[PDB]
RNA sequence: CGAUGUCGGCUCAUCACAUCCUGGGGCUGAAGUAGGUCCCAAGGGUAUGGCUGUUCGCCAUUUAAAGUGGUACGCGAGCUGGGUUUAGAACGUCGUGAGACAGUUCGGUCCCUAUCUGCCGUGGGCGCUGGAGAACUGAGGGGGGCUGCUCCUAGUACGAGAGGACCGGAGUGGACGCAUCACUGGUGUUCGGGUUGUCAUGCCAAUGGCACUGCCCGGUAGCUAAAUGCGGAAGAGAUAAGUGCUGAAAGCAUCUAAGCACGAAACUUGCCCCGAGAUGAGUUCUCCCUGACCCUUUAAGGGUCCUGAAGGAACGUUGAAGACGACGACGUUGAUAGGCCGGGUGUGUAAGCGCAGCGAUGCGUUGAGCUAACCGGUACUAAUGAACCGUGAGGCUUAACCU
RNA sequence: AAUUCCUUGUCGGGUAAGUUCCGACCUGCACGAAUGGCGUAAUGAUGGCCAGGCUGUCUCCACCCGAGACUCAGUGAAAU
RNA sequence: ACACAGGUGGUCAGGUAGAGAAUACCAAGGCGCUUGAGAGAACUCGGGUGAAGGAACUAGGCAAAAUGGUGCCGUAACUUC
RNA sequence: AGGACCGAACCGACUAAUGUUGAAAAAUUAGCGGAUGACUUGUGGCUGGGGGUGAAAGGCCAAUCAAACCGGGAGAUAGCU
């Protein structure tokens, strides 16, 4: 559930800790994005020296998210943090290299088959 | 309604055991992938149980690699296959919502004794 | 097809051998009786009237207690009709059983709603309502405006304000049925079917599926 | 909120068409002191169905 | 809107329909008949029938939660030595409701609330 | 001119079609893909932000699309007052000055209970020509119609390659709506606890009052959406542009004059709702009244008496029905509410007692005590014997079976 | 610039985007030296702008307790 | 002009907290403010709470939320010290 | 020591919501500024319509201001309704 002036940490190892969501993609009026979409960010805090600076423009993906995802049974899986895991506008695929913290099972798809190998706990 | 409850008696499971709040609990969960369908574990502190029959539930909290993880369940469903208690503890509450913004040691439950 | 009148009584879940959470609704459904058969020669149409359920004695009026005892049924509490098409017999003395729905898939079910009182404009039809802030002075929840000026000159028919709210007879279609209970007489279909529990639905097997 | 004409004796009579009072429709008796009390009340004298409550 | 719930508001706080209902409840054990409204008689019922279930049995803890209930040292007192046995076998009611009409400055109706024992 | 408040935003629309999307056909300097351009088509849908007082505009970024217009450049007896606009003040500039200047910054009171037409809801009287209890047929009306993408066919055809479909199928999402609360949560000043400050219940303990529930933590049923079920259809008919078949006028070509076939979200239906105050007032199976008379109104008329039934109104208990009406259940043959026992659910070891200790406090009885609406139960309390209204074969004409 | 019409002049930071803001250029329509020039520590219920904290301002409004508005009883206006 | 949520100078100063004539509860003392009884709608005034996000609202953080006391360590450019 | 600071009395009145035939013909509730000084306040006396008074807005001078209130010329005059 992230809409528009959202601010999210960083998932990966790509310098950004800190970006803030400016559209949701993907059909018009849409409010809401939870897991397994493609949101648009800017990047607003990077470290020292990093594959990506600051202002730059690029997709990314919504992973951990505090409202949570429901399951079959009603059962849901809630987080502590707000975060994504960002990507690239010409490939639709990282360029960090390392995924830190667990991501949710219910991401994965031949679309997004490469953060399910680097995640250490498929939730 | 007994047209309620005579089916609320077919759902259930008798292969419950008992738990305060306030404990860490080991619970294996069914998991499909693929064919293969296999058990995976979840261990924590569990903080908020709801008593509704067959629409009961608690949650479990981790904090499993930094990212703190709440999850909450469906006691007499098929998805989960067991669960055990692994250490109890004495809370003097039953809904343990200020280990939520506490990490670390500071957010400790006391062993509980007999 | 034949309807079927039934009561809602509670809200469930049933559950799979995977670990779906089904969510489903029991409408208790007694064996229901024919009451009045007409056609076109007697009346004009071709349909069904019946009655299910228990009425007291000494409330069942005489006008109603010659219409039952003209058939030979108990004291039923409603009067339903449903229409039909050719390819039928029937008679009046037999009682429909409960497991008409026993072989198809998708029904409908019709109702009353619930009574949500005299509404409002920002809750009946939807209307986004205005900034609780900012200067702005006892207008935070009006409908605003509603016409043109002199030309019309007039607020058209068919706006929409406040009003009373649902209390009247709805319709959810194509709806999943799951197992039928020739035991405890009751229906288990899947989702939310209109009325608060206490009412009488009808039931029926859905018109395009 | 400010009207443009007077209206009518007819017009007032016919709002307040709607004002039909009616009276009780009809009392009730006792059984062992025999007076016009209302329906499901006490008498004056303090009866109700056969008791002297005070 | 208000579908399926309970109580009455009685055009008073509630701060206000606690400590009314004190001194209503602190007057219908004394006097065991008293004259006062319609929907303030209807349900004053269940708060004074409840603090003479709970004196059935009587124990010393019951003595401070109708004492928490009433706060007088009369009425605890009479309400577990007098109105606790005189009641010991029914399941309840111990009130009865009788329309004395209406009243003088204000249309009030009113109502005789009452115990079942007085002769 | 003895006054119709003016630009732009917010809230609600409705029609127009010179049509932005989506639907069907012809041309191309159209291989496919994507386009060019007119012709038919208005059912439905139409961006969130930065900037200035701004419609526009520029820019960042989506989508199938970010249409064009009238409606007092819609809408201040519905709402901001920033713009231009009153009184103050200043800068440029002009005049010697008083002061001006589509030049500019700064601060600057937006009044009203609806009489009537109108519109959304809820109702009483009467008519429907014997009177009452219900269920319905439906002439008309009214909401509804949207679209993305991935996968199969198929990497087929086309194409040198590069690329890359028609036509049909299977799945999943957003915007908009209908419900309901079982699951996830929200509120829950009526249900448990902790806690400060102070005064009283004689006092220690124990409980209650007040300071926004004093501050908080939790929370039942209900109400709710972010919570999850369903919808938009498929089909039939005649149709707009266009392609046809047969074929004269005009012995030949000719969709047209005779006739015959196809054709799309527009049309009528099909889906659903209130629907006999449709005066063209209906259809429809049921239950009740089968007494005497006199008076001039000589019969469709007025009155005295046993008659007062069907059934409804009123009164009390009330509700997942509700502004008041109205709709629904119960009325001692009966669970309609309040009570009560057993339970559930919420909070979290109550007071009292004995031990430990300097004391705060823990430990035992103890998952104990209290418990709002909540599911199945109990006649102890409340719902009174009656009385009140509705009557006694239905008017006339004409047609048809029958004694 | 509180004075600049052509104008959103021109460039650079600030923002994904900045007709306002801060810093420079001077082609100043029409600043300028006691109707004063430029500058400045503190101060202002002052003009303009960005940032952290905070949340119904808002996307999106849901529930709750009170004084009104609706019913019954007494008194009983006003604009037109 | 009203038995008016308006205004009008001096004198006295109790407790438990408290820096104190602030504030919270009180005793001495005074009043319940001259219309009520009900039901628990739209809407409006005055308020308490809120899941995910946190100024996207708008002319503008307008309103609201938040900070908030005593003791100790510490404290930048700039300057008329 | 202060035309010092935080802050009740006291004086003033910056913003927003109420209300604009309201409790008031300018107030009330939550916030605000000054608060040993060029302050605030009870009493008395002084100034006077082309004149008074003004830390300067044409402000204020008995709910009246670019020339007050009352009586007189005055039944001022009016090509205008
Ligand atoms: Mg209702
Ligand atoms: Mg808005
Ligand atoms: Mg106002
Ligand atoms: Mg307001
Ligand atoms: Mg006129
Ligand atoms: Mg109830
Ligand atoms: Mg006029
Ligand atoms: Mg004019
Ligand atoms: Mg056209
Ligand atoms: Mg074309
Ligand atoms: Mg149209
Ligand atoms: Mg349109
Ligand atoms: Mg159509
Ligand atoms: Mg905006
Ligand atoms: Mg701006
Ligand atoms: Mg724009
Ligand atoms: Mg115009
Ligand atoms: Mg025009
Ligand atoms: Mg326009
Ligand atoms: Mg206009
Ligand atoms: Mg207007
Ligand atoms: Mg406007
Ligand atoms: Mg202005
Ligand atoms: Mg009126
Ligand atoms: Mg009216
Ligand atoms: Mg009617
Ligand atoms: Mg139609
Ligand atoms: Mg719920
Ligand atoms: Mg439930
Ligand atoms: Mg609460
Ligand atoms: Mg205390
Ligand atoms: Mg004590
Ligand atoms: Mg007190
Ligand atoms: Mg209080
Ligand atoms: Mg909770
Ligand atoms: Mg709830
Ligand atoms: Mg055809
Ligand atoms: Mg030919
Ligand atoms: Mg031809
Ligand atoms: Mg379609
Ligand atoms: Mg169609
Ligand atoms: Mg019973
Ligand atoms: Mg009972
Ligand atoms: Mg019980
Ligand atoms: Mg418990
Ligand atoms: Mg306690
Ligand atoms: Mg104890
Ligand atoms: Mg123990
Ligand atoms: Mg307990
Ligand atoms: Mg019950
Ligand atoms: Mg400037
Ligand atoms: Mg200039
Ligand atoms: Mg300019
Ligand atoms: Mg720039
Ligand atoms: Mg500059
Ligand atoms: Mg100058
Ligand atoms: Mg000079
Ligand atoms: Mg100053
Ligand atoms: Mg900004
Ligand atoms: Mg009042
Ligand atoms: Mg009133
Ligand atoms: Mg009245
Ligand atoms: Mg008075
Ligand atoms: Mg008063
Ligand atoms: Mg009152
Ligand atoms: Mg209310
Ligand atoms: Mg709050
Ligand atoms: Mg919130
Ligand atoms: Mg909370
Ligand atoms: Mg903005
Ligand atoms: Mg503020
Ligand atoms: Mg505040
Ligand atoms: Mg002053
Ligand atoms: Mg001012
Ligand atoms: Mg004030
Ligand atoms: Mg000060
Ligand atoms: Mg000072
Ligand atoms: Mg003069
Ligand atoms: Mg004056
Ligand atoms: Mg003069
Ligand atoms: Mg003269
Ligand atoms: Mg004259
Ligand atoms: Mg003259």
């Amino acid at each position: 559930m992230i809409q528009e002036q959202t601010m999210l940490n960083v998932a990966d190892n790509s310098g950004a800790r800190r970006v803030m969501c400016i559209k949701v993609l993907g059909g018009s009026h849409r409010r809401y994005a939870g897991v397994g979409d493609i949101i648009k960010i800017t990047i607003k805090e990077a470290i020292p020296r990093g594959k990506v600076k600051k202002g730059d423009v690029l997709k990314a993906v919504v992973v951990r998210t505090k409202k949570g995802v429901r399951r079959p049974d009603g059962s849901v899986i809630r987080f502590d943090g707000n975060a994504c895991v960002l990507l690239n506008n010409n490939s639709e695929q990282p360029i960090g290299t390392r995924i830190f913290g667990p991501v949710t099972r219910e991401l994965r798809s031949e679309k997004f088959m490469k953060i399910i190998s680097l995640a250490p706990e498929v939730l | 309604s007994n047209i309620i409850k005579q089916l609320e008696q077919e759902q259930m499971k008798q292969d419950v055991p008992s738990f305060r709040p306030g404990d860490t609990v080991e619970v294996k969960v069914w998991v499909v992938e693929g064919s293969k369908k296999r058990l995976q574990a979840f261990e924590g502190v569990v903080i908020a149980i709801r008593n509704r029959g067959l629409h009961s539930a608690f949650t479990v909290r981790k904090i499993s690699n930094g990212e703190g993880v709440e999850r909450v369940f469906q006691t007499h469903s098929p998805v989960v296959d067991s669960i055990s208690v692994k250490r109890r503890g004495a809370v003097r509450k039953a809904k343990l919502y200020y280990l939520r913004e506490r990490t670390g040691k500071a957010a400790r439950i006391k062993e509980r004794l007999n | 097809m034949i309807g079927l009148v039934g009561k809602k009584v509670g809200m469930t879940r049933i559950f799979t051998e995977d670990g779906v959470s089904i969510p489903v609704t029991v409408i208790e459904v007694e064996a229901n009786r024919v009451t009045q058969v007409k056609d076109l020669a007697n009346d004009g149409y071709r349909a069904i009237q019946v009655t299910t359920g228990a009425k007291k004695a000494n409330r069942v009026t005489k006008p109603e207690a010659g219409h039952f005892a003209k058939a030979g049924v108990e004291a039923g509490r409603g009067l339903w009709e449903f229409r039909l098409a050719e390819g039928e017999e029937f008679t009046v003395g037999q009682s429909i059983s409960v497991e008409l729905f026993a072989d198809v898939k998708k029904v409908d079910v019709t109702g009353t709603s619930k009574g949500k009182g005299f509404a409002g404009t920002v809750k009946r039809w939807n209307f986004r309502t205005q900034d609780a802030t900012h200067g702005n002075s006892l207008s935070h929840r009006v409908p605003g405006s509603i016409g043109q000026n002199q030309t019309p000159g007039k607020v058209f028919k068919g706006k929409k304000m406040a009003g009373q709210m649902g209390n009247e007879r709805v319709t959810v279609q194509s709806l999943d049925v799951v197992r039928v209970d020739a035991e405890r007489n009751l229906l288990l279909v899947k989702g939310a079917v209109p009325g608060a529990t206490g009412s009488d639905l009808i039931v029926k097997p859905a018109v395009k599926a | 909120a400010v009207q443009q004409n007077k209206p009518t004796r007819s017009k007032r009579g016919m709002r307040r068409s709607h004002d039909a009072l009616t009276a009780v429709t009809s009392l009730s008796v006792d059984k062992t002191s025999g007076e016009k009390h209302l329906r499901h009340h006490i008498t004056a004298d303090g009866y109700y169905r056969g008791r002297k409550v005070i | 809107m208000r579908h399926r719930k309970s109580g009455r508001q009685l055009n008073r706080n509630s701060s206000h329909r606690q400590a009314m209902f004190r001194n209503m409840a602190g007057s219908l054990v004394r006097h065991e008949i008293i004259k006062t409204t319609l929907p303030k008689a209807k349900e004053l019922r269940r708060v004074v029938e409840p603090l003479i279930t709970l004196a059935k049995t009587d124990s010393v803890a019951n003595r401070r939660l109708a004492f928490a209930r009433t706060r007088d040292n009369e009425i605890v007192a009479k309400l577990f030595n007098e109105l606790g046995p005189r009641f010991a076998s029914r399941a309840g009611g111990y009130t009865r409701i009788l329309k004395c009409g209406f009243r003088a400055g204000d249309n009030a109706p009113m109502a005789y609330i009452e115990l079942v024992d007085r002769s």
